[PDB]
């Protein structure tokens, strides 16, 4: 048939922090809907961190009900612990998992350098995620058309 | 508008070479005690700035557009989410897309005739511009003809005369390198300053 | 039939500091019953040390006895020699296991940044893994539950 | 409690904007000399810090929480395995709810008259709030008509008069700020000087 | 009035003993920049104060009626427009008068269970009385508990420490003789002394 099927996205966000990850979360939704031309829609999936993200993104992904996922969180430094082990892996487990899938998962994750929760830190990462959603959905466009070009 | 303008009395003016740029300063200059923010045009991809910083309206941010020249700008800073555009001269055609949009505008002037136009067509909160010029004189003189007439001055404002332009009746005032020139941090103190030298005066 | 089974968990915990490490697995364990409400059961087993947790775990995950496994232990400078080699090691590791098996692994690893066995330090450690064990009771029903629906 | 209150002489009360925190500020305080401790109910997530805190009652900790409005707030705090519980004000349904519960209830007052009440409900242990409007020449005054009553003031006790507070009669003083506010370090430091302070009269 | 209370930060209140002195001091307040005016009930001929003062209304003064104490007088003071009744302590008849009439009402209080009696039924701004006894300490202890209670103290209040009673968390604050005694003449300056140090702080 004529292909004018939706394409299916899947969006994976952590709850820590979900003020901040949300903010990523509702400008990709927006962004995909003003790039997309409902070619694209969005599902979204919650999960307890960016630690599980690797397991539940796959387990989507291997469905085939997905055409590209996008995997988020906020990973910060508690100021207990080295949060980078986990950082670590995730981004390894994302990368891994495209390359298991076929299904190509983009990553939302983001590192700061520094996040005290402050007035200023709170604001300036709520608004910083909302760019990283709208830089999302482009990237989701462009790189599933282009896959499809090969 | 014209509640925030007489609520706030401060308009931030910002710059920037960058998305990531005009968010600190926004944020710094937020936290520090202003809430009016006009996101210059012209600053790279500026309506990623404009729709990013829309997280902001929750906290009590009111988010508007700067440097307007015409009314595909206008209508990029409407698609993104801007309150308010200000041009840096009274233009008819960014006028009326502004009120068929349901935008508040506000046009540039420097003399009574261009202030005139400007009432003529229903505006009766002007952009001075450069303030550097015409002053605070100029200000109070226009009040005698047009007592009905508000201004927001950019240029010629700092915290060392932004008594002196309240004086003289203005209804805010715009600032620009004086309050967002900085590393944030410094961003965020001057917004103070100028937020608690205006509510003294 | 109606699905009315327990599901079935593990804990894997290793020995050293085990007074903070079991401080995390009770009340991991209180918190399934809290949360579950008997839909879960917990069975817990010992572990040498981090090391070799993504064997143990994965045997016990590849044995499709339990529906999860949670990961535990605290893994500490010593002051001899660098602990990273091994927290790297151990959080790829559960990684993968849980990416090779299809049974979700939580982490329950702590890599603190500080801690000289201290009076104040002790106490901290077995509150802060009393907390995490709770988080991870809630962590581990909410994403056992949200990959049953895919 | 009673014996508790008689043996330490000092509750900490804690507040805090995390659990992470409320769990340091214990600690500190508690390693500092500190056993009775106070959360209030309305740390964010207090319920887990109350909970996460009974590792600590097998050192000797004593955790229970304070700031408490409602039977339901209490419920929660029976829940975590509160010791105790502690209002702003006397209230009956709380006394009620912790009586039928087995947790000891500690009801604010500032009047004779709002004392009395108290007393006629069974409490004899009262919390005074704040102590910086009554003072110890409060909590003087009331052995003549209420020799019987016991006092664990809140506010207006810090380590220069906490001597005055016992020699006008207080049972136990509750400490704020000065004693559980800073850097867990200084925080340990200060409950070390409140405990010798009391220690010594 | 939730709207008043919070944009000009002060109230004036006016004892007098005749219609005409009400009149000038209301007149000096009102014209030295206080809006929110509270007029005794008691002043011989409120009544007539009160309807007299409506004139006013029209210039952007608020007027209203203090010293209620029963449902009787609250019907006058209604009767004559008040915009707002303030009693010297909690009542729960005035409270329901009030409620049925739509005329704010502003209850008194001294402590915690005042406060809370207050909160039970509704009224989250709360008259502190006597401020000479519980102070700005009193309204800030009383955050803790309850964070959503606003203050309006009257008595203990100057132009010497109304920044304190700020710092503390009021709401507004009540003056009395400090703002409204003397020669009208002397009570205008007063009132643009007290409108400048609660704009500076």
């Amino acid at each position: 048939h004529k292909d004018h099927e939706t394409v299916r996205i899947a969006v994976v966000r952590a709850r820590w922090h979900a003020e901040i990850v949300d903010a990523c979360v509702s400008a990709f939704e927006a962004a995909m809907r003003d790039i997309g031309g409902d070619r694209f829609a969005v599902d979204v999936f919650d999960v307890p961190g960016a630690y599980e993200i690797p397991l539940h993104a796959r387990t989507l992904a291997e469905t085939g009900r997905y055409g590209a996922v996008l995997g988020t969180a906020f990973v910060v430094n508690g100021g207990i612990y080295r949060h980078e082990f986990v950082a670590s892996a995730v981004i390894n487990g994302m990368m891994n998992v495209q390359l298991n899938t076929g299904v190509p998962v983009l990553s939302a994750v983001l590192t700061p350098h520094n996040y005290d929760k402050s007035k200023a830190h709170t604001l300036l990462f709520l608004a910083l995620f909302a760019v990283k959603g709208m830089e999302a959905a482009r990237a989701c466009v462009e790189i599933l058309a282009a896959r499809e070009k090969i | 508008m014209e509640e925030l303008f007489k609520k706030h009395k401060i308009v931030a003016v910002l710059r920037a070479n960058s998305v990531e740029e005009a968010i600190e300063k926004a944020v710094a200059v937020f936290a520090g005690g202003v809430h009016l923010i006009e996101i210059t045009f012209t600053v790279p991809d500026a309506d990623t700035v404009i729709k990013a910083l829309s997280v902001l309206k929750e906290k009590g941010a009111i988010i508007g557009a700067g440097t307007v020249t015409s009314v595909e700008q206008c209508r990029k800073a409407v698609e993104s989410g801007a309150e308010f555009i200000v041009s840096p001269h009274l233009d008819e055609e960014i006028s009326q897309f502004c009120k068929e949009k349901g935008v508040f505008y506000m046009p540039g002037v420097m003399t009574p005739t261009e202030l005139v136009k400007a009432m003529k067509l229903g505006h009766d909160i002007l952009k001075l511009f450069p303030g550097e010029v015409v002053g605070p004189e100029f200000v109070k003189a226009m009040k005698g003809p047009f007592p009905n007439v508000k201004f927001v001055p950019t240029g010629g404002v700092d915290l060392d005369n932004v008594c002196e332009w309240f004086d003289a009746g203005v209804l805010a005032v715009g600032v620009g390198d004086a309050l967002v020139e900085g590393d944030p941090d410094e961003v965020r103190e001057k917004a103070k300053e100028f937020v608690e030298k205006i509510r003294g005066c």
